[PDB]
């Protein structure tokens, strides 16, 4: 029965969000420029400018 | 040096969950003909 | 039909859910291209010629 | 008993018409009901999409 999916998939969700707060990776902890450029250049990466990232 | 945000990452399993169980209600559909 | 004269086309059962799986999944499948550093790009060009190039 | 014929059929008729009619409706919203029941989507001709359980929008 459907409704039995839906609370599985609800509970699923909410500890799924509990369990990402342990995989957290502290900004602070990281070099202030470095986490900062490294993320720029990962989310600049799969488009017309991904290998000019650094520029 | 691979690096994404977490709000990415939690915001998108919240917005994926809701749109799954809404269209999961469904089980039957009525359409109207045009005027 | 016979019964409930709604002037309109329902479905019901296994009919709609089938259906509307395959009309989520099509949408998935446009997409499925353009993702992770080896993805590519794609045109979209409407009936006046108006060229757009995005992933 | 012995007489009082009926001639007209058209009365017999018209209740049976409305006892089909009226119970059809009944079948079509019978799902809808319960902690288990499931929904409907309404298109409109305009082409505005409602997903309801109430039953008086439906």
């Amino acid at each position: 029965h459907p409704t039995s999916v839906i609370s599985g998939y609800r509970l699923a969700c909410k500890e799924a969000v509990r369990y990402i707060n342990e995989n957290l990776i502290v900004n602070t902890d990281e070099l202030g420029r470095d986490c900062l450029i490294n993320a720029a250049k990962t989310s600049m990466s799969s488009k017309i400018i991904g290998i000019n990232g650094d520029f | 040096g691979v690096f994404e945000p977490t709000i990415v990452k939690v915001k998108s399993l919240k917005f994926a969950t809701e749109a799954a169980i809404t269209i999961l209600r469904i089980d039957d559909l009525i359409k109207l003909h045009p005027e | 039909e016979g019964p409930l004269s709604v002037f309109g086309d329902r479905s019901t059962g296994e009919t709609i859910r089938s259906q509307n799986v395959m009309a989520a999944a099509s949408i998935a499948n446009i997409v499925k291209s353009s993702l992770g550093p080896v993805g590519l790009d794609k045109m979209l060009v409407d009936d006046i010629g108006d060229v757009t190039i995005t992933n | 008993g012995k007489g009082a014929y009926q001639d007209r059929d058209k009365p017999a008729q018209i209740r049976f018409s409305n006892i089909s009619a009226a119970k059809a409706v009944a079948d079509a919203i019978r799902t809808s009901l319960g902690p288990k029941g499931m929904d409907k989507m309404i298109q409109d001709g305009k082409g505005d999409v409602t997903i309801t359980n109430d039953g008086a929008t439906i």
